[PDB]
DNA sequence: GCTAAGCGCACCTAATTTCCTGACGGCAATCCT
C-alpha cells in the first residue's frame, strides 16, 4: 500500500490506493470475476504502521484492457508528476505546486466512489475522470493568479487544462 | 443609462474652441486653470442636477480630457478590449505582442487620478491603426464602476475572446 | 566649427502652426505655457524661401512614378516604373508609392528614365534604380535635413540589394519657443450668406484660434558635417550657410497668412561660432512680464544678453574663446545695457551679418559662393 | 574617496529618450508621472563625446571578426577568424557573433597575431584569443562601465579555458528623473509630398510626442576602483574623471536632437567628495509648483538646497567632512538664501571648478593629465 | 528588552530586487499590489555595508577547502582537506557553511594540517566548526547547519550548530499601490554596418516606490549570543543602526544610481514586537497639498497615535526617537505629541539609543 | 424696470528594418529499533 502521510519529492499524498493492485491481481490470481472485490492495504515501513483501509468494487469481468489497466495500476505516479509541475518554472527538484496537493485528495475521493466503472472501462475512464478536478483546478488557479487582468486570465486557462497525463509502466 | 449618454452627446456637440482648451488642460488637474473648470461645471452642474444616475467628478474629467485629446465618435459595440485584441492579433507574437499586451496589462493597477497617461498611449496605439469608433458610453460605465472585481474581470476575457478569435 | 543662431522674433496676433483642431500649437516650458512653432515647419519654410530656392535640390516625393514618367513617352508608367518600384520595396496604394523617396531632384532623375527605357530585363533595372536612389546624396537640403529611404523587404526580390541609404543630417533646429506665457485667444467667425432668400441668418458660425507672441529660434549647423555630405564641395557649403542665414530672418512660417499676416522681421540675431552646441532658453524659464516703461523684445532681448553673459563667463574664457556677432535692425535694440564687449561686431545690417560670417567661416565673398548652385 | 555630481539641468521641448512606441520616457516617482532619461543614454553620450574622445578604447560589438580582417590587411582569413571565435564559444549566425564583446581597442593587434599565424592550430590559437579577449581590460570607459563576457558553451572546444571576464563598474548613473509634474504633448506632424498631384491631401500623418522638463541628474565616480580597473595609472584616472565632467556638463544625449535642438547647459552642477554614495532625488518628492514671482530652475535649486541642507544637519556631522563645490554660469543661481554658506566654494566656471576638483583629488593640473591618454 | 526600528525610505526609479523573470518583487498587502524588497536582501546589504567592515566576522561558504588552503605558501593540501570535510558530513564543493573567518583559517590550519589520525581530526574539525560562533553577524542573522549521515562516517559527532537569530527584519512593503514599470534598452553596435541595428534588445523592470522597512533586535538573546561582551553587542547595534540608515541594497545600481536616504526613523524601546505596516492597509493616494512622505509619515503618526492610545501598558510604557534630517518632516503635524526626542542627528540617534541601552557611548564601544 | 432668431463645413493621406545574451549556483533531519 502507497500510503504515507510523508509527501516527499517523488510521492504525493492523495487518498486510499485502490489502483495499485490491480494489474496483478486481474491478470494472475483471480482474473475477471463477477462479484465484489474487498481490497484490505495495510500500509508499512519497517515497523511503522502507517494506515489501514478497505475497499469494495463491483465487478463484472468484461474483458480486460492490458495498458489501461496498467496505467490504472499506478496513479501515484503520475499524480506526483502532476504536483511537481511548477507554475513557471523548469527546475526538477522544486516543490511544484502546493496548493495542488490538497485539492488532489478531494478528487481522488470523488473518482474512486465509481472505481468498478473505472476499472472495466464501460463509460468511466482516464479522461472521463481527471475531468473532475476542473472546478478545484479553477478555484486554486484563482488563488494562485489574484489578478484581473488578461495575463493572469490566460495563466489561469493554461492552469485549468492541467491533467495527469498517463504513463506506460 | 441616464445621465451618461447625454453626457457623452454633450461632449460630441462641443465646438473646436472647448476642445483646445480641454486639450491644453491635459495632464494637470482643473484647479489651476478656470476655464477648464467653468466648463467641467457647465458640463457637469446641470447634467448633475437633472439626473441621479451622473458620473463620478475625476472619470468624467478624465473622459472629458481624453475625448478632445483623441475624438473618436461613439458607437456602440466598440469597446476597447475588442478593437484593441482584434489589433492585437496582426503582431509578432513573440517580442511586440507582450508588449503592447504590458501595455494594455498596465491599465489594471491605477487609481483614477493617474489613469490617464496609460490610456493615453494606448488610445494612441488606436489612432496609429485607423480607428474611429470607440464604445466611449461603454468606457465611462465600466470606468466609473471601477471599484469591483467582476467589471476587470468581464474586461479582461473580453480581451480574451476578442484574441480567440 | 558650428554655426550658431539665436533669433528673437515678435510676432502679430496669428496661427502659424497648428494641429488636427486647428488651436496654435502650444508647449509647456518652464511650467508655464508658451506659444511653439514646431521645427520642420521652420524647415520646410527654410527650404521652399525664395532666398534659398537657388539651392533647392531634392523631390521627398511618394509620387516619383509620374516624376519618372514625364518624358513625352507615355509606356512607363503604369507597367513600367510601378512594377520596378514595386519590386524595390515600395508598394503602390492606388498609383502612389507609399514611401517618401528623399533624393536628388536634377541628375538622378535624369539617370533614372534611362534605366526605364527598355531592355536588361527586371530583377536587374530594380538593381540600377536602387544604386542610383542610394547613391544621389547630392543636394544641400538633403545635407542638412538628413535622409532615408529603407523600403519593405517582404514583396522585393531576394535579387535586389541595398546599399546604406542613411545621410547624416548637419542641421540642428529647435522648436520655436515664447518668451513668456502663452494667451491663446479665440475669434468668433461668422460667414454671410449673400442672397437674402430667408430670415436674417448667417451661413457658417464658428471659432478660430490665435496667439501672439515673442519667439526664440534656434539653429545649428556643422561645418565639417556640411563639407563632408557635399564630398567636399566648400563652395557649396558656405552658399549654403549663407542663404540659411539669409532665409531664417527674412522667410516666415506660411500657416494662416491669409487672414493672420505676421510678416515681423526679427529684431535681434546672435550669431556664434564655437565647437560644441549650447541653446540659450534657459533665460526664458521665467517668462518675461511686461513693465510700463518697456517693451516685450527690449526685457527679453536683456534677459538673453543676461544669459549670455552668464554662460560665457561660467562656462569658457580661454583657448576657444567664442566669436559672435550681434545683429539689431539699425541698431534699435543694444545687446545688454549692461558691460559691453560681449558681442565682437555690433553688426546693423544683415547682409554685413551675411559677409562677417562667410568671412570668419574662411574667407568666402558672398559674390563668388552664389555661383556655386 | 567617491566622487558625486549632481546636476539640475532645464531642457528645452524633447524627446531625449524613447520606448519601442515613441513615448518619451516616462517613471512614476512618487505617485506622479515625471520624465526620465535611462543612464544608458547619458552613458553613451558621455562615452561618444567629443571631451571624452581621447579617454576611449573600448570597442562592444559582435562584428569582432571584421576588426581582425582590418587589422590583418589583405590576407584576407576572416573565415579562419570567425572558426576560431565558433570554437571559442561566440556562435556566427550569418556573419555576426551571437554575443556582444567588449574589448581594448589595442588588443585587436594581438589578436591579429593570433589569426594570421599559420603555425597554430585551432584549438590553441582559440585559448590564445581568448586569453588576449580576456585580458583586453585597458580602457578608460571599460574601467568606468564594466565588462560580462559568458561565452557560449554548448558550441566550446573542450580544450579552451577562460579566466576572469569580470571588472567592476567604476561608474554609477541613475536616471534623469523631472523636478515636477511632466506632461508630454502630442506633436501633430505632417509629410509634405512636394509633387502637386491631384490628392492636395499629405504625405505621411503621424503623432510625435514631447516633453521639457527639469532634470536632476545623479553620478557617482569610485576613485580607488577607477585607480585599480586601470591598475594604478592615477594621471589616467585624473583624465577620466576631468574629461567625464566635461562631458557630463557639456554634452547632450542625441535623441531626435535634429528635430530638437535642445543643448541647454546645466543650471547647476554640486560637485562633493564623500565616503558613501548619497543622491537628492528626495527633494523632488513634493513635485515643483511654478509661481509667478519665482522661477522653476530657481525653486528647484530652492529645494534642493533644502534638502541639501537638511542632509548635510541630520546625516553629514560626523569627524569626516563633506566638501562640494557648487557651480552655476557666473554665480547665476546661487544655492539656499536661508542659509547661504552651504557649499564650501560657490565656483563660478566649469574650467575652475574642474580644477579644483583635480586639485582636491590629489592635486592634478588639467595639462599634465591630459597629456596621458589611452587609445 | 527589544529595539524596534520601523524606516520610511523614498526610492528613485530603481530595481533593487528582482526574482526569476527580473521583474521587481511584489507582494499583495490590503488587496492591493505592493513593491516588495526582500528581507534578506537588506541583511547583506547591512552585512556587507561600509559601516560594517570593522564589524564583519562571519563567511557562509561552501568552498571552504581553499579557505583552509590559502593560509599554507607551500603547504600543499586541499585533496585531504576536501576529504576530511567529506568525512565530516558534507557531499561532493559541499553545502553551504557558515563560521568565522580567523576561526577557520588559524583553527583549521592547526589542526587538519597537522601529520595525525582520520576520524578523529574530522571530529576536531566539525567541533570548530559548530563551536565557531562569536561572530555578531553570525549572532544577528541566525544559523543551523545539517550535514549529511550518509557520507558522514559513524565515529563523528556533532554538538549543537544552532544559532538563535536576534535580528528579524520584514520584506520591505510599498505604502501605496505597486508601480511596475518597463525600460526598453537596445546596446548599440559600435563597430557600423550596412543595416544599423541594435546589438541586443531587452527590457528591463524598475519600479520607484516609498518602502517602509522594519527592524527587530532581541537584545537579551544578542548579549546570550555573543556572551558576556557587552561593548561588541553595543558596537553591533550601533553598526546595525548606521549601516540600515546609510546603504542601500545593491541591486542594478550601476544603471539606476538610487541611493536615496531615509526621510523618517523611528527607533522604540519595547517588549513587545509592532509593525506598522497596517498604517498602509489602505492605500497612500497623492494629493495637491503634500509629498507621498509626508503623507505617508502622516498615516504612520496616525497609527502610532492609535496603537498608544491603544495597546498600551502602565508597567511598561512606550518609548521612541523620531528621525528627520533638521526637523525636516514632523511626525504629529497635527495633534499626536507621542515622539519626545524628535532628533536631527544620526550620531546624536545612536548616542541616545545607545544611553538608553545603558552607560555605553559610541567611542567607547567603538574597540570591540 | 433686464430681448430674441437664425445660422455652426468636410476631403485627402497615416511608413518602412533589424537586431532580441550567455554560464553558474538548486541544500540537509526528522518524524520505529
Amino acid at each position: 500500500s502507497k500510503i504515507k502521510l510523508m509527501s516527499n519529492d517523488r510521492y504525493t499524498f492523495a487518498d486510499r490506493d485502490w489502483y495499485s493492485p490491480l494489474f496483478s491481481y486481474l491478470h494472475a490470481e483471480g482474473n475477471s470475476r463477477q462479484g465484489k472485490l474487498w481490497l484490505v492495504g495495510f500500509a508499512s515501513d519497517k515497523a511503522k504502521s502507517i494506515d489501514i483501509w478497505d475497499k469494495i468494487i463491483e465487478l463484472e469481468g468484461t474483458d480486460t484492457n492490458d495498458e489501461l489497466l496498467a496505467q490504472l495500476a499506478n496513479r501515484a505516479t503520475a499524480l506526483n508528476a502532476m504536483r511537481k509541475k511548477p507554475l513557471r518554472g523548469d527546475f526538477k527538484k522544486s516543490v511544484g505546486t502546493p496548493q495542488i496537493a490538497d485539492i488532489i485528495p478531494h478528487a481522488e475521493n470523488r473518482i474512486a466512489i465509481n472505481a468498478g466503472k473505472m476499472t472495466e472501462n464501460r463509460g468511466y475512464s482516464w479522461q472521463d475522470a481527471d475531468t473532475e478536478y476542473g472546478e478545484l483546478l479553477t478555484k486554486v488557479a484563482y488563488s494562485l493568479e489574484p489578478a484581473q487582468t488578461v495575463d493572469a486570465r490566460l495563466k489561469r486557462g493554461n492552469f485549468i487544462s492541467r491533467k495527469p497525463w498517463p504513463i506506460i509502466p | 443609462n441616464r445621465g451618461t449618454v447625454d453626457f457623452i452627446a454633450s461632449l460630441e456637440n462641443l465646438k473646436e474652441g472647448d476642445l483646445g482648451i480641454l486639450r491644453k488642460l491635459r495632464g494637470a488637474r482643473l484647479d489651476e486653470k478656470l476655464p477648464g473648470f467653468d466648463l467641467f461645471s457647465a458640463l457637469w452642474w446641470p447634467l448633475r442636477q437633472k439626473n441621479q444616475r451622473a458620473p463620478k467628478r475625476e472619470v468624467a474629467w478624465l473622459i472629458a480630457k481624453l475625448f478632445a485629446e483623441f475624438r473618436f465618435e461613439q458607437r456602440e459595440g466598440a469597446t476597447l478590449p475588442i478593437l484593441m485584441g482584434g489589433i492585437c492579433r496582426k503582431l509578432e507574437p513573440k517580442k511586440e505582442l507582450p508588449r503592447v499586451l504590458a501595455r494594455f496589462d498596465q491599465l489594471a493597477s491605477l487609481d483614477i487620478m493617474q489613469m490617464e497617461e496609460p490610456l493615453s498611449v494606448i488610445m494612441g496605439i488606436l489612432r496609429k491603426h485607423q480607428q474611429v469608433c470607440l464604445d466611449w458610453v461603454g468606457l465611462t460605465d465600466v470606468l466609473s464602476f471601477w471599484e469591483q472585481e467582476p467589471v476587470k474581470r468581464e474586461w479582461s476575457d473580453s480581451f480574451i475572446k476578442a484574441y480567440k478569435i | 566649427m558650428l554655426i550658431e543662431i539665436h533669433m528673437i522674433q515678435n510676432h502679430s496676433p496669428a496661427n502659424l502652426n497648428r494641429d488636427d483642431l486647428g488651436a496654435p500649437k502650444t508647449c509647456y516650458f518652464g511650467g508655464v505655457l508658451r506659444s511653439r512653432i514646431s521645427s520642420q515647419c521652420i524647415k520646410r519654410s527654410i527650404r521652399t524661401s525664395n532666398d534659398f530656392k537657388a539651392l533647392l535640390g531634392g523631390v521627398r516625393t511618394r509620387r516619383l512614378a509620374d516624376l519618372i514618367q514625364q518624358e513625352a513617352g507615355e509606356t512607363e508608367c503604369w507597367k513600367k516604373a510601378q512594377e520596378i518600384l514595386n519590386k524595390c520595396g515600395f508598394k503602390n496604394k492606388d498609383d502612389n508609392t507609399k514611401m517618401l523617396v528623399f533624393m536628388s531632384k536634377d541628375k538622378i532623375k535624369d539617370l533614372a528614365r534611362i534605366v526605364l527605357d527598355n531592355s536588361l530585363g527586371l530583377t536587374e533595372a530594380a538593381q540600377q534604380v536602387a544604386n542610383v536612389i542610394a547613391q544621389a546624396t547630392l543636394a544641400p537640403d538633403i545635407a542638412l535635413c538628413g535622409r532615408m529611404l529603407e523600403p519593405n523587404d517582404k514583396d522585393k526580390d531576394k535579387k535586389v540589394k541595398w546599399s546604406n541609404t542613411t545621410v547624416e543630417a548637419a542641421l540642428q533646429v529647435a522648436h520655436a519657443i515664447s518668451t513668456h506665457i502663452a494667451r491663446p485667444e479665440i475669434d468668433y467667425f461668422v460667414a454671410a450668406d449673400d442672397v437674402p432668400g430667408e430670415d436674417a441668418g448667417a451661413g457658417h458660425i464658428g471659432e478660430s484660434m490665435f496667439a501672439s507672441a515673442c519667439f526664440y529660434k534656434y539653429f545649428s549647423i556643422d561645418w565639417e558635417q556640411l563639407v563632408k555630405n557635399l564630398k567636399g564641395d566648400t563652395n557649396l557649403a558656405a552658399h549654403t550657410v549663407g542663404a540659411f542665414l539669409l532665409a531664417a530672418a527674412k522667410t516666415n512660417p506660411s500657416g494662416k497668412q491669409n487672414s493672420f499676416a505676421a510678416h515681423n522681421y526679427p529684431d535681434g540675431i546672435l550669431v556664434e561660432f564655437k565647437n560644441s552646441p549650447i541653446s540659450y532658453a534657459n533665460a526664458f524659464v521665467r517668462p518675461v512680464s511686461v513693465v510700463k516703461e518697456s517693451d516685450l523684445v527690449e526685457q527679453s532681448i536683456g534677459q538673453l544678453s543676461n544669459y549670455v553673459n552668464d554662460i560665457r563667463l561660467g562656462y569658457y574664457d580661454e583657448q576657444s574663446p567664442v566669436i559672435g556677432f550681434w545683429f539689431s535692425p539699425n541698431n534699435r535694440y543694444p545687446l545688454g545695457y549692461k558691460h559691453s564687449k560681449l558681442a565682437s561686431r555690433n553688426i546693423g545690417n544683415l547682409n554685413e551679418l551675411v559677409g562677417a560670417v562667410l568671412d570668419y567661416i574662411g574667407g568666402f565673398k558672398w559674390e563668388e559662393v552664389q555661383k556655386s548652385k
